């Protein structure tokens, strides 16, 4: 289970560069809950 | 008076048809009132439905994930029950084929499937050591027969009192009531595991068997009638007719008709099992009669069903029913 | 329901567990190594020590793994009779076993299955069913 | 002389086995598919409106026979468009 | 044309690819699809164009694919995505597909 | 609950020879029982599965 | 209780008057139709 | 007729039919149903 | 003719006199009293193309491709390969 | 060893040879086809060749069904029948005696030796294994 989660590192930054594109209201049709101690917007939950 | 009383004719069957449809172990019969089509549960997981006429398949109701160990028509409503090595008891709408109920509750795999004559009861039986007795409509478990102490693997039932019969690996038989779910008696003769039970369409009488003496007996009290004697091998099977002949298989393929009110047996037969068999194969798990008393209908581990009818010519000159004598001993 | 569980707490152990794909394999074996512990006792007579009883399956199984592995299971004298117990409690076994490599090629013939496991497992279970008939050709050439 | 080994039939004939006066069914496939009942259910095919029994009205019945058996009041007629 | 094989040969060079990675790099499953589908168009080219049959795979199967990386970063399933994040040229941080 | 339970070597001993039996009934009841039982049944049973749909 | 624990199927189906009644099957001679009926599968 | 002189062999798949496809067998790993299964799904 | 690997592909033509004698003598070697070579050509194989463009079935036709395959299965021994009918399917041109 | 690799539809069986046999094996392989073109053992028909990729192929299939005399003539009688076949099982069927002596032909009696005895083998996967006489075994780097 490690192993699969280090296989997914570069993954990881992917989401970064495209962050802004994938978070917003017409992509998700989610619950937009604030990220805590900043004025963020999480749409879906998007651990990564 | 006891050597005196063991002192006191019948036709030779045979091979008539050999359905070879299953692919696995056939474990179960049940014949269909109407005498037109019958039932065999096998280990396919398939309840299949062949012709009594013809032999020819009709449907192959599947819904089981193990062996289906039981079946039973009701004749009063349009079902099919069956049951199996799921803890599954399912209830088959005849007219739409397709199920209807489950009767959730038993904790392990269930053997043992009768429907009472009269009040819309089902009764069931398997390893969790108990008889439940279900609700056919209200879907819900009436009675925990508790008592034995392991697989209760047959039972038989009756409309009036022993309305209820199990048997069971304790070597034991008890007589129930269905009102109280407590036992009347507790008939103990045996010395091995109750592979069979089976009430005599009139008499009021029913027959235990086993790989030991294949018993026979009375009714309230139960009271000991008389020994069947002669059969060496693993008894699965104790089907009565109307015109007092029992059949008995075994696990051997050994196959021995006997007669009601002697002891006498007058046939003994092998299976001869199918070609690409083995010869450990050879066995007989159930089989019955029709409704009439004129057919016998088999279940063998061959994964076919044999069908034996009695020779038309009969008499005693041309057949010869083997020798009755009398001697010491008891 | 969830307030019940929250003045009384959960029913004694048991209930039933109702099968599903998970435990279906485990609870098939559990019955046939309960239906040869009934055939034995009732194949062994009226007083010969009950110590074969568990030891009889230790062989049930081997054979099955013998099977498997398509090694043939001479046995040093054991009794004709549980030879025979033990040789068609395989063969049922083996129908049950090549009967689902059959129908799990053709629930991904057609593309229904998914997670390896399946693929995985009956891409076994053939490869031995072929080894065994690859076998046979070849034995069945020098004698032939 | 050679049986080629796709031939080759290890066992006997499922007749010489008893082949003579019993019957060897083979029976795969099933017949009469699944929606076939097996236990038919009643069914009381209706086309059209019918009264179970007759509706009652004002003139009594015997007056209508009498007048269609009596007299030439009776007529009778098409009503078309 | 092509042939009635080279369709169901082709669905399944797909399948195969979602079940390997299990857990790998969405560069990766982008480089493998891209090889399946030159290889398929590199090779059938004037058929593959001419039939239906193939080309309602190449369409269910490169969603197929969409959604395996769909899904790895969220389990609600977008009710649509931006398409320059998977067409978008690997040198401006796309995938390439 | 025991009168029906066994004791001798009696018990062992078929019907046929019991030795103090006038006569052995193989006829199976009536129906002037049948309905009383199914009665005595039927009515013991729906007080019992009335009972269980309260709790259920 | 549960989910599959709820009412269902509240009615029985008693068996009809054509489709196999158990008093049509007293009148019924099943001796006579077993026979025939093997007859006509062995013609065949 | 001249071609069919030249050919080296002859009628060898002359009596090829029949086969014991009627006959059922109780052995699941040699049926001809499963010579068929492992004659499809291999090669 | 070509043969990739484990495939063979030949091309056939035929005149009047030797397409007659060719299927009278396979005709003869095995009778067609019920005339079931029509039933069992195709495989639902061209359903693929359109029922124009798909072969048409003239007792004549079907006879003929049927009988190819007879001939050609016996100039290989049974020993070394076989044959199979499902694994093949021969197109007859000809007027129809 | 002998190792199935999966594709949904049909298996394929895959030959895990030793290190050492197979750079002696693809030598070989190597050597043999430079040398039966060198002098022209194969005629034009054998064909995955070097010239055409099968798309071609189709192509100057089709280029040569209408370059014969007078194809599409069905005036009088004539009639076309173009047939396409698989060998059923020529990979199992083949034997090695009969392969050596054939071998024995193309090249020194001491190369032929080592295919025909390169093919005997044992194959093992798991529990099991067994000697290939009968057949050809494809996992030789040379087996085209």
């Amino acid at each position: 289970a490690q192993r699969s989660g280090l296989n997914q590192i570069p993954n990881r930054r992917f989401t970064l560069w495209w962050s802004p594109t994938i978070n917003r209201a017409n992509v998700y049709v989610g619950f937009q809950v604030q990220l805590d101690l900043t004025g963020i917007m999480m749409h879906g939950k998007i651990p990564t | 008076x006891x050597x005196x009383x063991x002192x006191x004719w019948h036709a030779p069957w045979t091979l008539m048809r050999v359905i070879s449809g299953h692919l696995g172990w056939v474990r179960c019969v049940d014949v269909e009132p109407g005498n037109q089509w019958f039932c065999t549960g096998a280990g396919d997981r398939t309840i299949k439905i062949w012709d009594l006429a013809s032999g020819v398949l009709k449907l192959t109701l599947t819904g089981h994930i193990a062996t289906v160990r039981g079946l039973a028509v009701s004749p009063r409503h349009p079902y099919l029950f069956s049951c199996g090595e799921d803890k599954m008891v399912k209830c088959w709408d005849l007219e739409t084929n397709k199920v209807i109920r489950h009767y959730h509750g038993h904790l392990s795999g269930v053997y043992a499937l009768k429907l009472h004559p009269t009040l819309d009861v089902l009764v069931t039986a398997g390893r969790d050591a108990v008889a439940r007795v279900w609700d056919m409509r209200t879907r819900q478990n009436v009675h925990v027969l508790s008592g034995h102490k392991s697989t209760v693997a047959s039972l038989a039932v009756q409309e009036f009192d022993p309305q209820v019969v199990t048997g069971s690996m304790d070597s034991t038989i008890r007589l129930w009531d269905l009102a109280a779910g407590k036992t009347l008696t507790t008939l103990t003769h045996h010395k091995k595991t109750v592979r069979a039970l089976s009430l005599h369409p009139d008499e009021f009488t029913f027959a235990s068997g086993s790989s030991d003496n294949i018993k026979h007996w009375k009714f309230p009290e139960g009271a000991f009638m008389g020994n069947f004697e002669g059969h060496n091998a693993i008894v699965n099977t104790l089907s009565i007719n109307s015109d007092n002949v029992m059949f008995s298989g075994a696990d051997n393929g050994s196959m021995c008709f006997w007669d009601w009110k002697s002891g006498h047996k007058y046939q003994e037969l092998q299976s001869v099992v199918q070609p690409g068999s083995l010869d450990s194969e050879a066995g007989i798990f159930a089989s019955s009669f029709d409704k009439t008393g004129l057919r016998l209908i088999t279940c063998e581990a061959d994964k076919s069903v044999k069908i034996y009818k009695q020779v038309d010519n009969a008499t005693p000159e041309t057949h010869p029913n083997l020798p009755w004598t009398p001697s010491n001993l008891r | 329901n969830l307030l019940a569980r929250q003045f009384e707490g959960r029913h004694s152990t048991g209930v039933a567990k109702q099968i599903t794909k998970q435990r279906v394999d485990s609870h098939q074996d559990l019955e046939l190594r309960a239906a040869v512990m009934n055939d034995i006792l009732d194949m062994i007579p009226e007083g010969i020590r009950q110590g074969k009883s568990k030891t009889i399956l230790q062989h049930l199984s081997e054979a099955w793994r013998c099977w498997k592995a398509n090694i043939p299971w001479k046995v040093p004298g054991l009794p004709a009779p549980i030879e025979n117990m033990i040789l068609r409690y395989v063969k049922s076994k083996a129908d049950w076993w090549t009967s689902v490599a059959h129908f799990n090629r053709e629930r991904i013939r057609r593309g229904a299955t998914v997670d390896k496991t399946v693929a995985k497992k009956n891409l076994g279970r053939l490869t031995r069913l072929w080894l065994k008939a690859e076998q046979e050709r070849q034995h069945n050439y020098l004698k032939d | 002389a050679v049986v080629l080994h796709e031939d080759k039939q290890y066992y006997p004939s499922a007749e010489e086995v008893y082949g003579s006066n019993v019957d060897i069914m083979v029976q795969e496939q099933d017949t009469q598919p699944l929606s076939q009942p097996i236990i038919e259910p009643i069914r009381h095919k209706r086309i059209a409106i019918e009264t179970t029994n007759v509706p009652d009205t004002v003139y009594k019945k015997e007056f209508l026979f009498g007048l269609l058996t009596g007299t030439d009041d009776v007529r009778s007629f098409i009503v078309a468009g | 044309r092509v042939t009635e094989d080279g369709i169901n040969q082709f669905g399944n060079r797909i399948r195969q690819i979602l079940m390997s990675s299990g857990s790998t790099t969405f560069t990766k499953i982008a480089n493998k699809w891209n090889t399946a589908l030159i290889a398929l168009m590199t090779y059938y080219r004037e058929a593959a164009i001419s039939t239906p049959e193939l080309l309602d795979l190449l369409v269910k199967c490169e969603s197929k694919i969409q959604t395996r990386v769909k899904i790895s970063l969220n389990s609600k399933m977008p009710s649509r995505f931006p398409p320059a994040v998977f067409y978008s040229p690997k040198e401006l941080g796309g995938l390439g597909m | 609950h025991g009168e029906l339970v066994q004791a001798s070597f009696r018990d062992l001993i078929p019907l046929r020879a019991r030795l103090g039996v006038g006569e052995i009934s193989l006829e199976k009841p009536s129906d002037e029982q049948k309905q009383e039982v199914a009665n005595k049944t039927k009515l013991a049973l729906q007080k019992i599965l009335s009972k269980q749909i309260a709790q259920s | 209780t549960s989910s599959r624990a709820l009412p269902a199927h509240l009615k029985l189906k008693y068996r009809q008057e054509s489709q196999g009644t158990e008093e049509e099957v007293r009148k019924q001679d099943l001796r006579e139709a077993l026979l025939r009926a093997e007859a006509a599968h062995f013609a065949t | 007729r001249r071609w069919d002189e030249d050919v080296v062999f002859r009628n060898t798949h002359k009596g090829v039919d029949d086969t014991p496809r009627p006959g059922f067998v109780n052995d699941m790993l040699r049926s001809e149903f499963h010579k068929k299964f492992l004659a499809r799904f291999v090669d | 003719y070509t043969r990739y690997i484990d495939k063979v592909y030949i091309m056939f033509r035929f005149t009047d006199e030797e397409s007659r004698d060719l299927i009278q003598r396979f005709l003869n070697e095995n009778p067609d009293p019920t005339n079931s070579n029509v039933v069992n050509y195709s495989k639902g194989k061209k359903n693929c193309w359109p029922r124009d463009a798909r072969m048409r079935l003239m007792k004549h036709d079907v006879n003929l491709g049927r009988a190819v395959f007879w001939e050609i299965r016996n100039r290989l021994p049974r020993s070394l390969t076989t044959l199979e009918w499902e694994d093949t399917f021969p197109s007859v041109y000809s007027k129809d | 060893g002998i190792e199935f690799m999966d594709m949904y539809s049909h298996l394929i069986p895959v030959y895990s040879v030793d290190p050492m046999e197979k750079i002696c094996d693809a030598y070989l392989d190597q050597y043999l086809w430079f040398e039966a073109d060198r002098r022209h053992l194969f005629p034009s028909w054998v064909k995955p060749s070097d010239s055409e990729p099968p798309p071609l192929l189709v192509y100057k299939w089709c280029q040569g069904i209408n370059n014969l005399t007078d194809v599409w003539e069905t005036s009088n009688g004539e009639c076309n029948v173009l047939m396409e076949t698989r060998l059923s099982k020529v990979f199992e069927k083949v034997d090695l005696t009969l392969l050596n002596r054939l071998m024995s032909l193309l090249m020194d009696t001491n190369l032929a030796s080592y295919a025909s005895a390169k093919n005997n083998v044992v194959l093992s996967y798991k529990d099991m294994s067994h000697t290939n006489s009968y057949g050809l075994v494809r996992g030789l780097q040379f087996s085209s």
